[PDB]
């Protein structure tokens, strides 16, 4: 009994949740910026790619403690 | 071209862009159903009152048909817009007083000191068809009022629109607007089903016939554009619950102010009848400038949203 | 006694809800551009759709933890 | 007899309501890009109402998560 | 008495709040570039209240689920 | 005559109605900030103004709605 | 009881404040426009005092949920 | 009983101290603004202090909501 | 029993908490356009000491509460 | 009881944390132009740093509220 | 036993949101300092004085963290 | 095991998911400006790239507390 | 007895996440500044990296607090 499975499901979600969230936060600003050095020159597409998709990291981090904490479970 | 009895409702209309010539009219739909709902959602028979004493003095006005000036809002109309107004006023505040008679309960809670109207705790009194602060029936009955409102209008538009299709020759249209009226139904069928009810192996024969009969015309107007509209359809389908919510905050308003006014006199004075009175109108009034704005828009919204978007224009 | 399952569906709740308001946070600003780009050129189309589509993975990995924890009980 | 129930339907609301969240989130930015669009040139009609069509698929996972919870309800 | 009851009270509460929050931000912005659109061109009212009207499908989906949480109470 | 429950459903609904009348105020600030500028600009686009800033008020509208609905459940 | 009624206050408290944050958001914008409109022409006044006492409807909702919910005490 | 009497405080707590912010929040701009217009005109200081006394009706009805729940308490 | 006093210091806590974040929001704004005057014209000093301290009318009802609250645990 | 002073903890911990928020937004704003005045001239610097220190009164106020609290422990 | 827990809840969430408060104000207050640099390499000290200056409030979070610890 | 398990997990996910956020929110507006100095200079990556990097340890505090309650738990 | 472990170690995830939030606000504006400044001179690094890292000392603040509760622990 207890509250031990449902409140280990509680913080997954809220290390999943977070991560991505910070992730939007991070990837609004990021992309909007790509996309207008697209539109100037359309030659910084690898540099707009990489910037984008490097706080990733984040929502990746948090994938990592959920597969923890699932293992856990 | 309307009867003189839709002749102000055509301001409404016309209020918008003109129709598109060789197209229905939907000048006589307003009278038939903005004052029902407006009364409906109003059912305030002392603010009906009101309206009439304000209509009065637009008669009055009339009267003195020399132009109204709001400098406040640069408005002017000096025989016509105001004459259309007067019909109008007249002919919703009507409706404002007979729903109000269902509405029964009269400027607010006032039963406290003298009751006029009977809860069913009263059989003596005049009885209230529909108790509106009560809310085992009265929220599931006026819900269900609702939904048959907007369903009746659903029905309306789109069998318009096929007929407009037929007529036009424009059988686009007609395919999506009988698919819509399919699609809807079998909608409403579901959600039926979904209220809990026994039977329902007759219901998912009528919304199996719903969904093919909408299947046929995605496979005619295919492209992109069907299942999203039919969505914001039932969600215009849901839209109409509206005229139940606005009612009941105006009938919480002034039961609610009553309430304070009868606290003010009964509980603690025995004789500031006549203030609690006052004060409780001052409230009232406050209430009904902030409120009639919205409640007379909600319907009109309702109306020029809804049925006039399916409908053409 | 025991609230795991409830608990369990208030994670997931909170995992795809998070994941959906990251993503729309990112989706937000990247729309904004993409639009004002396509606006001006009208064939900026595909870089406008990529950069949109993109943060999208958050809701991916937010609806795959919600799957684990749904198969979890 | 027990509250397991009540704590679905939480985790349903707040899946449901930050997915919604996140949705009007980024449906504010597109469509005032769109509108300011329209009134530019309003051939980009399609454009416009295609990208802010795009961010409803938030919605819709938190739809499709909040009708799984109601199925195990 | 059962807890479940009000609990589920709460979730359909909270579904209803944010998804009237979403549509809010949404309607923010759009009504603002709707209201400049109409100032501008005197024309754009169709188009400017079907973008204002559009993003309602978020309270249109929170009150639906609200309400199968009732029929379930 | 229930319990904690009805304490829970009054919390709901004051919820409900807080969050949704939060809503309806985030969109009429933005709203009826381009609605002065509008009268303040032109003077003739009251009615305009008007329409678009009372339009949201069916957010807090709705979740009046639902707070009553919950009171009927209490 | 009273469990209940303090769940009850808690819940009033909570539609009180959050209509009167509401309102404060509105109010905050329409009374900077409002206020640059008077000092700009100072015959705006009266649309600036309607504009800005319109959205007082919220607080008017939630002081008469939580009458309601007193009642109920 | 001791929770009833604890709840109703955190009640009337969360009234006074969300109307307070919601105030705040009006305040701000309006100040903002009533301050920017002293200083250009410097003699629409009434006005401006009256839009900025005007929002405070949120934590005067917050004050009373909390004044109602000390007195069941 | 404890429960009271525990709960009436929460109480207490919110709401000096958000009335002093509410007051900070507002004296922002106010401050910054007030060291904006009396850097452009440096006679306007009363008028900005004036503005800015007339938010604190907020933290002042939080405080009350707050005392209310202490003299009745 | 066995609850009473860890929630008296929590209250004052709270009121101190959000009144340092709240000072703490008022500052960032307030700062923020005293430098921009500072970095036009010099002379600002009485002024500024008045302006700046003024709204160090709500987290001295958050404090006091703690140490009351504190003394009831 | 759950003074204890509730008290380490107290404490960290004092500490955590005065952090951030100071966190908001250091924002603004470097951008401006930064931004004032480029000219104002004579006037770095008022920068970085103006900078500082908020970590009072993590001084009381710290203090008001230490009395809860003494308390745990 | 049991209500510590799920509260340590719940804490957990708070350290990292908050973590995360933090990361996203400085590295939205660092890798915008990072961005924009790319497609002027081009020449910048290393500068850019560093104050990108540099928020990850937040990132990194918050995965190393994450761990220390593993290894506790 | 147990069961205040969890709860302590809700807290310090509490004050390691929130201190990374408050440092991820500030340096997401004080890196924008220093990317700009770097971009305009490229000579100013040292002084855009020490205000960078200047507010670090929250989360080191935040860490000592959680190193405290896991002795603690």
């Amino acid at each position: 009994g207890g509250l031990d499975r449902g409140l280990i499901a509680v913080g997954m979600g809220l290390a999943v949740g977070l991560a991505a969230l910070g992730t939007g936060v991070a990837q609004a600003r990021i992309g909007a910026a790509g996309v207008g050095a697209i539109a100037e020159d359309r030659s910084n597409f690898g540099t707009a790619l990489i910037f984008l998709l490097l706080p990733e990291t984040l929502v990746i981090f948090g994938l990592l403690i959920a597969f923890i904490l699932n293992g856990r479970l | 071209d309307n009867p003189p009895w839709a002749k102000p409702f055509e301001l409404l209309v016309s209020f918008l862009n003109t129709p598109k010539y060789g197209t229905f009219d939907p000048t006589p739909v307003v009278p038939v159903f903005f004052p029902f709902w407006f009364g409906m959602i109003v059912g305030d028979i002392g603010y009906a009152l009101l309206f009439y004493l304000v209509g009065r003095w637009l008669s009055g006005y009339v009267k003195r048909n020399e132009p109204l000036v709001i400098d406040l809002f640069a408005l002017k109309l000096k025989p016509q817009v105001i004459g259309k107004l007067v019909h109008i006023l007249n002919w919703m505040v009507f409706w404002t007083v007979v729903w109000g008679v269902i509405y029964g309960e009269f400027f607010g809670t006032f039963l406290e000191h003298l009751g006029v109207f009977g809860t069913p705790e009263h059989p003596g009194l005049i009885p209230i068809l529909i108790h509106r602060i009560d809310t085992a029936k009265t929220a599931n009955l006026l819900i269900l009022l609702s939904v048959a409102f907007g369903v009746v209008l659903v029905f309306f538009g789109l069998a318009l629109r096929a007929y407009l299709g037929l007529k036009h020759r424009h059988m686009a249209h007609f395919w999506e607007g009988v698919g819509y009226l399919g699609g809807l139904v079998g909608v409403l069928a579901l959600a039926a089903s979904y209220l809990g009810n026994l039977q329902a192996g007759w219901l998912q024969g009528l919304m199996y016939l719903g969904f093919g009969v909408f299947l046929l015309a995605v496979l005619m107007s295919r492209i992109w554009l069907m299942i999203p509209e039919i969505f914001t359809q039932a969600g215009h389908i849901l839209s109409h619950i509206r005229i139940y919510a606005v009612g009941a905050a105006g009938g919480i308003l002034a039961g609610l102010l009553t309430d304070v006014g009868f606290a003010l006199a009964e509980r603690l004075g025995l004789l500031g009848v006549l203030l609690g009175l006052l004060v409780a109108g001052v409230l009232h009034l406050l209430i009904l400038l902030l409120t009639t704005l919205g409640h007379m828009l909600q319907p009109i919204r309702l109306l020029w949203v809804e049925f006039f978007t399916k409908f053409g224009f």
